[PDB]
C-alpha cells in the first residue's frame, strides 16, 4: 500500500536526524574548519618565509599534504550532512497544485540555499565557462596540487630547465595553494551558518508544507 | 489562465469557476435521500465532533415547513445563508397562495438565486448543494439543486463526498416503495458503502415524512437500532 | 489575447467569447424539428439515464404554450432559466394582447434578451441555444434561437452536437407536407444519421402539433414504434 | 495566485482570502467563555499595557445589553464596528419584539452582516470573531462568530490565538453545571494552558450572568483571588 | 505583491496599505497631551517656517467646540477635512442632544467615518492621526483617533515622528493630578527628549482646558517661559 | 510601480499621483503677490506670445468678484474649470449670506472641491494651484491653494516655475505695510530674479485692490512704468 | 506605460491620452478664419472626393445660428456629435436669455462638455477641435476650442493639420480690419502656403457675416475668383 | 484503427508496472546503494593507510575496479527502470488544449523531477562549461577512472618521471574516485527517495490527467 | 533550545563588528590601495624606460614581485573582511514570507553588491568563456606573472630562439601586468566606496529587516 510506502520513507528520514545534523553544525563543523583555517594561515607564512631550488622540486610538502587531506575530508562530511537535509526536505515536497503553494516556496528556498551550499562544497576546476563566481577548491584540491605541482617539477627535472620563473612559480604553486584553502574555508564558515539561520527560522513550514484544518470550513 | 472569472467561457466553453464552486460541494459529508410509499426521508452522515457543542445547531438537516426539509454539503457559511433563503421563500410562497402548494418552486425561489450569482462579475457563486424533500398537494417530492442553480427531482440521490458511491449503489439496489423502516436500511447500506476501508459509520441523522403527517426526527436511540 | 472579455473585437473582428458560448451549446444533444402539412413537430436525442431521475424533469423539449413549445441544447441551467423566460414572455405577450398572436416576436422577446449578455462586460452570455415550434395566426412556425440571439425561421433544423450532420440529411432530404407519421420517420432516420458507429438510436421524445388542435407529446410506446 | 480576490475559488474550491481573515483573527489575545447552572461567563486575556492608558477602554468584554454581552479577537477597529452593530441590533430587535426574546438572532443579525462582506467584490471582510453569551427566555446561551459568518452554539469555546489549546483543555476537561466559582476557575486553568513558557497570566477580565439576574463585571480583586 | 489594494490581507493576516497609511501619519511633527487635575492640555511642536506665513493658519491645535478640541499629524489635506468633520459632528451631535455631552461619540463619528475608508475599494484611507481633548460631562477626556478609526482614551499620549520617544518618557515619568504648570513642564521635557542631538526645541503651541472654564491658548511669551 | 493610481500610498507612505500634479502645477509660469498697508495685490508673468490673440483671453488673474480674485498656474482647462467654480461658489456664498462676508470659505469651497479628487479612484486631480487675495470684512487676505487642496494664508506668495526663487526673494526682502506703489517695485524685483540669465522680464499683468475700493488692473503703460 | 489612461499623469506632470486626442485633430484638414472691419469669415480646405456623394454634407462649416457658425477638424463622429450639442446649446442658450446675447458662453457649454472627458476614467475625450466665430452684442467673435477643452478668443487662427504653418503665416502678415474681399484673398494665401509642394488648392468653402447681417456662404463660383 | 493504437500502447505500459518499478526502488536499490556505499567507505580507508610506489603503478587496484562495477551497473539498472516511468506517464499526456491543464501541469513537474534523477545518473567526464551542478560521476566512472590513472602510469613507467608527487596524484586518483562513488551514492539515494515521494503523491493525477463527467452540465 | 542558537549567531557576529570593518575599509584599506597603485606607477615607467636583452630572462623583477604580493595580500584582507560583512548579514534574513519583504530586499540588495565587489576581488585567469565585465587579476597575480613569464624565458633560454618579438614581449609581460595592477587598484577603490555608501545607508534596515508592532493593530 502507498501510504505505507510514504511513511516507511518519512520515519526513515526524520526531523530529528536533520536537526541533529543541525547540531553537529553548529558546534564541531565550525571549530574544524576554523583550525583548519589557522593551520593553512601558519603554513602560508611557512611557505612564505622560504627560498627554493631544485632540493624542494624533489620532495612533496607533506605538511601542505595533511592540510588539504583535512579540508578534503571536511567538505566530504559537510556534504553528506547536507544531502540527509535534502533528503528529508524532498521526502515531504506534498502533492504538486495550482494553489496553496505558500510552505512549499519555502521548501524551494531552502533547497535553493543548500544548492549553493553544495555547489561550493563539491569540487571543481578552474572550468573557465562560467560568468558567475568562480568555485574555491572543493573535493580536489590535494588532486590539483599534485598536478599543478607535477607539472612544473617535470619540467624542473627533466636535463631540467633553467626558468627561475619557474622556480618562483613551484614557491607560488605551495603559497597560493594554502591561500586558496583558507579563502574557501572562511566562505564555507559563512555559507554554513546562512544555511543554519534559515532551517531554525523555517522548520515549522518545512515539515509542514501545508496545515489542514478544512473540517471547519467545510461541512 | 481561464479559471479566474465567473463570466468568462474556456474555448472548450466551460465555466471553471462554477466547476470549482461544485468541488468546493465535494469537500462536504454525505447526505442522502429517497422517497417511497407515502413518503420520503433523509439520511445525512455526522463524523462526530467535539462534546462541547451543542448538538442542536450541527443537524445537516433542517426544518424549511412543517412539510418541507432538506439538507446542505459545502461551504457552512453559504450552506446557512441558503437554508435560510429557503425558509423565507417557503415563508412568501406560503402568503401569496395561502399554502405551501408545490414544493417544486419553493426550489424554484432557491435555485434562481444560485443561479444569477453564476453569471455576474463582482460576485462568487454558491459552494453549496442542497437536497430538498417534502409532502406537497401532489405528494412525496425530493429535489437537488446544485452549485449552478440546476434542480432535477428523483426518486433517491445523495450529496457530498460519497455521492457517487451512493447513487452508484442506489443505481443498482433501489427498489421502490419500499414501507420506510426498509427503505432506511436500503439508504444505511447506501450510506456505509460509501466511507473508506477501516471507518466504521458513526450515527447519522435520519428523518422522514409520511402523505398526511408532519416530520420527525429520529433521535439517536431509534438511529442506534440499524447500526 | 482577446478571447477574455465579452467586449473586445479581434482584428479580424470576431466575438470570440460569443464563438466560445456557441461551442458550450455544441457539447449538448441532438435536438431536430421540422413543419409540415398543417403543423410542426420536434424530435429530441436522449441518452437514457439513472432510472432514479423522474423522467418528467429530464424533457428538453418543454410546453412554453398550450400553442408553442421549444427544446434547448447547452448549458443546463442557462436552459432552464431560457425557458423560463420564454413562458414569462409568452404571459406578458397574452395578457397585452389578449393571445398569443404571433410566435415571432415571443422569440424575439427571447432573442433580444439573449443578445444584450453579448454586449455588455461584467456579463457572460447564454450558452444555450433554443429552437421554437406552434401554431399562431399565420400557420406552423419554426425558428432557431442561437447566443448571440441571432433568430431565423425555418422549415426544418437541429440543435445541438449533431446539428451539422442532420442539417446536412434534411438539407439533401426533406420534402415539405409530410404527413405527419412520414415526417417523423424522417426525422428519425435524420436523427439516426448523427450517431457515431455503434451507437444505437435509444428511445427519443417527439411532440407535434397541428392546425387548430393542441400539443400532444408521443409518449414512449407511440416513440418505440418508430425504432 | 487565487488569493487576491474575495470573490475567486481555488481549484480545490477554497477561498484563501476568508482563510486569511481567519488569520487575522488569531493574531488577538484568547478569550473563551462557558455555561453553567443557571448561566454563563466569559474570560479575556489581557497583557497589561501602558497605565497611561484608561483601563475602561482595552475591556474585550462589552456589554451589548443588561441581558447579552460579547468578546472580540482580531482587528481592533473592526472589533469596535462590529459590537457597535451588536449593540443597534440589539436595540432594533429590542424594540420590534418588546425584549430581546432570543440571542440567537441578534447573532444572526451579526453573522449574515459579516457574511455578505465574504461575497462581494470591493469589500474586504471583518478580520474579527465574537463570542455572545448572555440570558434569554431560553436560558444560557453561547455562541461563536467568526469571520466568514459561521455561528454554532456550544456550552464552551475560546477564541484567539490560544482557541486550539483552550478549546483542547475543555475538550477533555469541561463538566457541566458547575457553580459558578467552580466553572470560573477549570476556565483560569483552561486559559492558563495555552500560554508559552516562562509567561505568567496576568489579570484577565472575568464576567457572568445568572438566570434571572443581570451581568456584573468582577472587578480586579474579585478576579486576583483566582490567580 | 499584497500591499496594492485596501481590501486585501496577506496570508499572515496584515492590511498593509492601512499600515501605509499609519506610516504616512509618522512623517508629521510630533504633538502631545495629557489629563491633569481638573482638565487637559495638549502640545505640539512646531519647526519654525516662513514669516510670510500668517501664524494663524499654521496652528496644528484647533477649537473644534469652546469645550473640545484637538490636533493633528500627517497629511494635511486630509487632516484639515478631518478637523472640519470634527466640528460638523460637534454641531450635528450639539443639536440633536441640546449640547456636547460626551466627547467620545463625537470621536466615534470621526472614528467610524475614518474606518470606513479602510474598507472599500476605490477609497484610501485618511493618513492623519488625531487628539481629542476636552471637558464634558464626565470630566478630562483624552482620544487618539489613528487612520484605521481606532479610538482609545488615554490619560497621556502623543502622535507624530517622536510618539515612541514621548510615550516612553510620559510611561515611566508621568504621574496624574498635577498643578495645570508643572503639567506643562512636564510635557515640555517629554517633547524635548524626543527630538534628534544638535536640534533646539523651538516654541510649541500649547493649550488648556479646566473644568468650568473655556480653552485658552497660552501665547508665544506665556509659552516662552517654559523654555 | 506605486504611482499609477490615486488611492494608493508608497511604503514611505507618499501619493505620487497627487505630487505629480503638483509638478504639473510648476510646468506654468510664475505668479505673485503680497498685502500692504491696506490692501493686496498680484503679480503674473506671461511670456509675450501671438499678436492674433486677443489679449482679454490671456489674462492669469481673474475677477471672481468686485472684491475677490485671483490666479492659477498649470493646466489651462482644469485652471478655467476651477476659476468657474470659484465664480459659482462666490455667488452661492454672496446669496446665503447676503455679501461675500468672508474669502476664506470661498477659498474652502474650492480647496474641498478639489480634495476630493485626490482620494477616489477613476478620477484625476486638477494640475493646478490658484492665488486668492481680496478684501473682506477682516481686511486683506492672500491663499494659495495647491493641487491637494492645502490652503494657507500668507502675507507673500508665488506659485509656478519660480516659486522657489520668489519665496525665496521675498523671505529675505519683504517687509509688511509698504504703500502700493514700493509694494510693487519690490515684487517686479523678485519676479525678476527668478528667470534665467539672458531672458528680459516682460510686461507682467499687475493688479491690486485697497480697503473700502474695488479692484482695478494696471494697463500695460502703468505696468511699462516699473520695467 | 502611461499613456493608457486619461485620469494618470506622468512624473513630469503630463496628460498623454489628452495629448493623443490633440494628435487626433492633427490628422484632420485644414480650416482657418479671422475677424475684420465689421465681421468674421472662415476658410476651410477640402480635398474633393467622391461625386456621388452629395457636396450637401462634407461641409466642415456648419451654420449654429443665423448668427453663430464653426467649423471642425478630427474625427468625424466626434465632430458631428459636437456641432449637435452646439446647437442644442445655443438654443438652450436662446430661450433662457431671449437671444444668444454673447458667443462666449455656447463656447463655454461646449467647452465644459469636452473638458469633462478628458477627467474620468470609463471616457475618452473628443478627438476634434473646432472655431468658432460670429456676431453678438459686442461684435465679430472668433473662438477655438480643443479636445481638453481650452479656448481662446482670437483674431486669427486655425486647426488642422496645416494649423502651424498658417499661424506662422498670420502672425507675419495679417493686418487687422482689412475689407472683406482682401481678408479673404489674405486668407486663402495662408491655406496656400501649408500645402505640400506638388498640392494644387482645390475650392475651398468660405463663408462670413458682417455687423447687422446674417451669414451667407461663398458659393463655389463666388469661390471659384479667388483661385 | 488509432483508439485501438492509442489503447495498445497504454495497457503494454501501465501503472501497475510504473509501480511495480516503485516497489523495486523502495526495496532493494537503496540497500543496494547502501551497500556499495559501505564498500566505497572501506576502500576509502584501505588506500589512505597505504605508501605508493612504482610497483602500485604496474597492477590496476581489482577492488576499486569491482566497486566501481557494482556502481555503474547500479546506475544503468536504475536509468532503465526510470524510463520505464517515463514511458508511463509520457503515454497519457493528453490533448494539448490551453484550459484544464492542471493534471498535466503535474505530469510535467514528475517528468521534471525524473529529468534531474536521469541527468545525474547519466555519466559525464568533467565537461566544464556548466555553471549548474557538477555531475558526479554516473556511468562512466570506470572508463574515466581507467583514462585518468593511465596517463599517469604512462608518465611513471616510460624512462619513467622522477616527480614524488605524480606518485601522489596517483595515489590520490585511487583514493578519490572511491570518494566520488561514495558522494554519488548519497546523492542518489536523496533523489531517489525524492521521486518515490513524488510518485505516490501525484500517482492518480498521473495516470487521470484530467476526469471527465461534463453530462452532469452539458445536456 | 533553537532561539538559544540564533541568539548565540547574532551576539557572535554583530553589527558593531561589521561597523568596525567599515572603519578600516574607510580608513586605512583606501590608503593602502593608493600606495600599492603608486608603485605600480613607477615600476610600470620603471619598465618603460628600458631596454632587454638575454640577461633580462634570466632573474625574474623582485621589485614586480614585490609590488604583486602587495597587491595579493591586500585583496585577500579585503575578502576576507567582506565576507565578515556577508555574515554579519545573511545570519539575520528573518522568516521566509511571502509578503513584508519590504527590509529584506534591501538585505538582497546589499549582498548583491557585496558580491560584486568579492567576484572582483577573488582571482580568475582570462578565462575566455564570460561575455561580461572581464575581471582584473586577483588573487593570482603572480601566479599568472610567474607562468606567463616562465613560458617566455623557456623559449627564450632552451639553443634559445631568434624572435625580437619574444623578448619585447617578455618586456610587454612586464610593463603589462603592472598596468593592469594599476587598474585593478582603481576598480577596487571604485567598489568599496561604493559599498561603504550602501552599508552606511541601509545599516538599519540591514539589521532589522522588518520592526514589529503589532500590538497597536492586533488586540
Amino acid at each position: 500500500k502507498r501510504a505505507a510506502l510514504i511513511q516507511n520513507l518519512r520515519d526513515s528520514y526524520t526531523e530529528t536526524s536533520s536537526f541533529a545534523v543541525i547540531e553537529e553544525w553548529a558546534a564541531g563543523t565550525l571549530q574544524e574548519i576554523e583550525g583548519i583555517a589557522k593551520a593553512a594561515v601558519e603554513a602560508h607564512g611557512t611557505i612564505r618565509n622560504s627560498t627554493y631550488g631544485r632540493a624542494q622540486a624533489e620532495k612533496s610538502p607533506e605538511q601542505l599534504l595533511g592540510v588539504l587531506q583535512r579540508y578534503q575530508d571536511l567538505c566530504h562530511n559537510v556534504y553528506c550532512q547536507a544531502e540527509t537535509i535534502r533528503t528529508v526536505i524532498a521526502i515531504r515536497i506534498p502533492e504538486h497544485k495550482e494553489a496553496d503553494n505558500l510552505g512549499v516556496a519555502v521548501q524551494h528556498a531552502v533547497l535553493k540555499v543548500i544548492d549553493e551550499l553544495e555547489i561550493k562544497t563539491l569540487g571543481s576546476g578552474e572550468k573557465s565557462g562560467s560568468g558567475g563566481a568562480p568555485t574555491p577548491i572543493g573535493m580536489y584540491a590535494l588532486r590539483e596540487y599534485l598536478s599543478a605541482r607535477s607539472t612544473v617539477e617535470d619540467k624542473l627535472l627533466g636535463g631540467g630547465s633553467q626558468s627561475p620563473s619557474l622556480l618562483l612559480e613551484l614557491r607560488q604553486i605551495d603559497a597560493d595553494f594554502m591561500l586558496k584553502v583558507e579563502l574557501a574555508t572562511t566562505h564555507l564558515s559563512t555559507m554554513v551558518r546562512a544555511v543554519i539561520n534559515a532551517y531554525l527560522l523555517n522548520w515549522k513550514k518545512l515539515i509542514q508544507p501545508r496545515g489542514g484544518h478544512l473540517d471547519v470550513l467545510y461541512r | 489562465a481561464y479559471d479566474r472569472a465567473i463570466t468568462v467561457f474556456s474555448p472548450d466553453g466551460r465555466l471553471f469557476q462554477v466547476e470549482y464552486a461544485r468541488e468546493a460541494v465535494k469537500k462536504g459529508s454525505t447526505a442522502l435521500g429517497m422517497k417511497f410509499a407515502n413518503g420520503v426521508l433523509l439520511i445525512s452522515d455526522k463524523k462526530v465532533r467535539s462534546r462541547l457543542i451543542e448538538q442542536n445547531s450541527i443537524e445537516k438537516i433542517q426544518l424549511i415547513d412543517d412539510y418541507v426539509a432538506a439538507v446542505t454539503s459545502g461551504l457552512v457559511a453559504d450552506a446557512r445563508v441558503l437554508v435560510d433563503f429557503a425558509r423565507i421563500s417557503a415563508q412568501q410562497e406560503k402568503v401569496t397562495y395561502g399554502s405551501l402548494v408545490n414544493i417544486e418552486n419553493l426550489v424554484k425561489r432557491v435555485a434562481d438565486q444560485m443561479q444569477q450569482y453564476t453569471q455576474y462579475g463582482g460576485v462568487r457563486p454558491y459552494g453549496v448543494s442542497l437536497i430538498f424533500a417534502g409532502i406537497d398537494q401532489i405528494g412525496p417530492r425530493l429535489f437537488d439543486c446544485d452549485p449552478a442553480g440546476t434542480i432535477n427531482e428523483y426518486k433517491a440521490t445523495a450529496i457530498g463526498s460519497g455521492k457517487d458511491a451512493v447513487v452508484s449503489f442506489l443505481e443498482r439496489e433501489y427498489k421502490e416503495n419500499l414501507p420506510e423502516k426498509e427503505a432506511v436500511t436500503l439508504g444505511i447500506k447506501a450510506l456505509k458503502s460509501s466511507l473508506e476501508e477501516g471507518e466504521e459509520l458513526k450515527a447519522p441523522e435520519i428523518a422522514s415524512i409520511t402523505v398526511g403527517n408532519k416530520y420527525r426526527i429520529y433521535d439517536q436511540e431509534e438511529v442506534k437500532k440499524f447500526l
